Parts: structure tokens; C-alpha cells; sequence
């Protein structure tokens, strides 16, 4: 499987946009969390399907597939969120009709912080002019790099997607040295996504215990990991 | 649930 | 300043080796946490001097200098632990007189989990044959990329260190494709450092709240922030 | 503490 086929495969594997409608009245602490948790659950279902399409994922042991998904689900959700907001500064496009302004994050206790770091990382991606093909590879890398003969098979899968990312960047045409620099700049942002993820999940558990919003089934299982 | 979606769907 | 000379300045910024002045003897839940916290405190002092020796750091606003160090300190401490443990498979070389075994982490609830994370990431750097100069660049990058006039100075510095890491990799004389692969592999491991980090502090924070570990001024402050 | 070490040598 060449880099180009791996990329095309990821392109086709892209999950369809989950449609969720913004509540009639202005957001309340509870209706915002309701909308966010409802979106996450539906996206989680598509995320599983997306994962099974990543070359070699299904060939890993069931327990590795589970550990990977439990460890990176929020990171993946937010990477997708940031990509969708790429061309909309100051705006977080959770979904087509779920466009949240940095301000509306005031009704929810402690979410404004998360919204800020998410907006910051998005601006950085925008500043770097992240491309669709690069984005696909990075999202797949996020899943495969969350290791937080199957173990060896994982290393080979990650190297495959990495080779694809290198291939994509080269097709941009920039100098060899600039390709290395772009690769570094993109990957250095995974730390920030992982960070926001940690705060995001911490915040969701907080909200659950506060009984601010009900969290069960899939979403809950992923939360506990 | 996670295992179900992974193996049953 | 060329990459080679930038790396030389990092080598010159390296903190001195630290010992906790402890006569060899078994570990208990109290003697371990006390040793780890006492070591962390001493290393924090040296970490501050190290950061100031990185070209341009003291040129940043006092606000930026403080924010960068308050958010990355634990990750920088763990990166150092991994580099010291690289040649000692199965062991965590916190310090010459503080060498811990995986089964000794069982004397402290919740830490065996973190040790496994650190030992795994360490084994990974061992597999990649992490070099000292890459270690230096990576450690500096952790400090400069932990951010969530002085702003562009920071970007310039982070870019300089990144250019230094690329240069280090280019000197190994390996294949160009293998240089890109290596750059991505080293950088992807940083997510695992930031992960063991957030876990390590959560554990430490819980410990502080219980007053199980003595009061250490700098550490207490770094922890609170 | 962090601040006084950042402004002294
Ligand atoms: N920010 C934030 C935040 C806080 C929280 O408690 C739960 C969530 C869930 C999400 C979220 C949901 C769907 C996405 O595609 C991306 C992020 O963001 C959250
Ligand atoms: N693992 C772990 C862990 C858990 C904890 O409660 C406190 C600490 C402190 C450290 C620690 C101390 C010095 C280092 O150079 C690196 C890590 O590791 C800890």
C-alpha cells in the first residue's frame, strides 16, 4: 500500500458530518452540555467505523483497538472540530448548525478555558495553512500514536501513515529542508491537542458528577476508559 | 458497547 | 547562530547531576514519595537556571517565562528521567541514589501505573537509540512548545531549536526518508511524555492534598500553579 | 520563588 493509496483510503474513510441542531432558545449551561454530549455520542459511533477503515487497524488485537480508541477519542473529536473551524476565526464549528461563538462558552462553568485553547490551536493550524490531506494523516496518526506481535504491527502502521504525511508534504513542492520543518511544526501541535483533550475529558467528568448533564452508554464507557 | 460496535458492526 | 552552535549552548545549559543524599536502603510509601518530592524540588531549581541559559529565553516577557516553566516542568523532569534510564532497561534512574524497580512502585498506590508509562516510553527511546544531542533539542522544545512582541520571540526560538533537531538528525547521515521518519517518531513520543506528565502531577497533587509528602516551597508553588 | 530565581543568578 503506497502513501497515495493510504491517503486516498483515509479520504474515503472520512466520516460524514453529524447533523445536530442548535437549541431554539439561547444556550443554558445544561442545554449546551446536552448538545455537546449528544454530538460526541453520535460522532463516536462514526469514529469507530472510521477506525476500522484505517489500514491495518482491524489486524491489531481487539484489546489494542479498544485501548487506542479509549485513549484518543476526545483528541480525535477535537482535531475534527479544529479542522471544521479552520476557516472561521473566533468560531468553533462543532457541527453545521452548531456554531459556537467563543462568548457563548460563558454559560458553562469552566468550558471557556477549553474553548480558548481549542481556538488557539485552530489559529495555529490556520497560520500553517494545514491542508486536507495533511489533516487526514494527522488524525489517523493521533489514533495510532495513542499507545497510552501486535505491538510491533502498531509501530508499522504508524510508520505507514507517517510515510503518507511525508509524501503529502513533499507534493507541496517546498524545499527538502522546509518539508522537515513543516513536518515538525505539524506534529508539535499534537501535544496541544492531547492537552486540550485532557482538560476536555476532565471537564466532562466534572459536569457528569455535578449532574449538569447525563452521561451514559458509549460516551460514559469512553469517559471511564 | 465499544466492543459491540468494534466487533458486531 | 548555526544549529551546531545552538546545540552546543543547550549542552552548556545542562543542569548538574543531582543526588538526594540518601544511604542505600529499602523503600516504603513514605520514604519513596519523600525522596521523589525532595528530588523534584532540587531539580526544579536547576531547571530554572537551565531555561535561562537557552539563548533568548530571558528576552521573553517575565509573564511568558513563568507560564512556560509552570506548565512544562513535570514533562521536562520526566524527559530527563527517561534519558538517564535509557541505558538501564527495566529501571527508572531518578538519581544515582534513587534507582527504582517496577515492582517497587507497588509500595505506592497509583504510581505503578505511571512507572509503566515511563518505562514504556523509555524503552521506545531506547529502541530509537535516542542520541544525547536529540535529547537536548527535544527537552528544549518541550519547554518552548508548552504554550497554550514576546510572542514572536518565542516562535523564533522554538523554530531555532526545531531547526537544530533536524540538523542533528541530518548528521547521522541516514537516508532522507529515514531522517523524516526519525523526526516524526521522536516528536510523536512527546505526546507520551506529556501524558505521563499529566498523570504524574495528578498523582502528586492528590499526595499534596493528603499532606503525605513534606512541604517543598518551589515544588509546592510549581504544583499549585 | 519561581520569579526570584528567574531574576537572580
Ligand atoms: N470544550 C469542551 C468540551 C467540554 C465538555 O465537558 C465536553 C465536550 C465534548 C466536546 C466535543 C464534542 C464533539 C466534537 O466534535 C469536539 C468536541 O467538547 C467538549
Ligand atoms: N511517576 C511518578 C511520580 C509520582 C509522584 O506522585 C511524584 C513524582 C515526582 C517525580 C519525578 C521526580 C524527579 C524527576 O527527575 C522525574 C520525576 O515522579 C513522580
Amino acid at each position: 500500500l503506497s502513501p497515495e493509496q493510504l491517503v486516498l483510503t483515509l479520504l474515503e474513510a472520512e466520516p460524514p458530518h453529524v447533523l445536530i441542531s442548535r437549541p431554539s432558545a439561547p444556550f443554558t449551561e445544561a442545554s449546551m452540555m446536552m448538545s455537546l454530549t449528544k454530538l460526541a455520542d453520535k460522532e463516536l459511533v462514526h469514529m469507530i467505523s472510521w477506525a476500522k477503515k484505517i489500514p491495518g487497524f482491524v489486524e491489531l488485537s481487539l484489546f489494542d483497538q479498544v485501548r487506542l480508541l479509549e485513549s484518543c477519542w476526545m483528541e480525535v473529536l477535537m482535531m475534527g472540530l479544529m479542522w471544521r473551524s479552520i476557516d472561521h476565526p473566533g468560531k468553533l464549528i462543532f457541527a453545521p448548525d452548531l456554531v459556537l461563538d467563543r462568548d457563548e462558552g460563558k454559560c458553562v462553568e469552566g468550558i471557556l478555558e477549553i474553548f480558548d485553547m481549542l481556538l488557539a490551536t485552530t489559529s495555529r493550524f490556520r497560520e500553517l495553512k494545514l491542508q486536507h490531506k495533511e489533516y487526514l494523516c494527522v488524525k489517523a496518526m493521533i489514533l495510532l500514536n495513542s499507545s497510552m506481535d501486535s505491538s510491533r504491527k502498531l509501530a508499522h502502521l504508524l510508520n505507514a501513515v507517517t510515510d503518507a504525511l511525508v509524501w503529502v508534504i513533499a507534493k507541496s513542492g517546498i524545499s527538502s529542508q522546509q518539508q522537515s520543518m513543516r513536518l515538525a511544526n505539524l506534529l508539535m501541535l499534537l501535544s496541544h491537542v492531547r492537552h486540550a483533550s485532557n482538560k476536555g475529558m476532565e471537564h466532562l467528568l466534572n459536569m457528569k458528577c455535578k449532574n449538569v448533564v447525563p452521561v451514559y452508554d458509549l460516551l460514559l464507557e469512553m469517559l471511564n476508559a | 458497547k465499544l466492543v459491540q460496535l468494534l466487533t458486531t458492526t
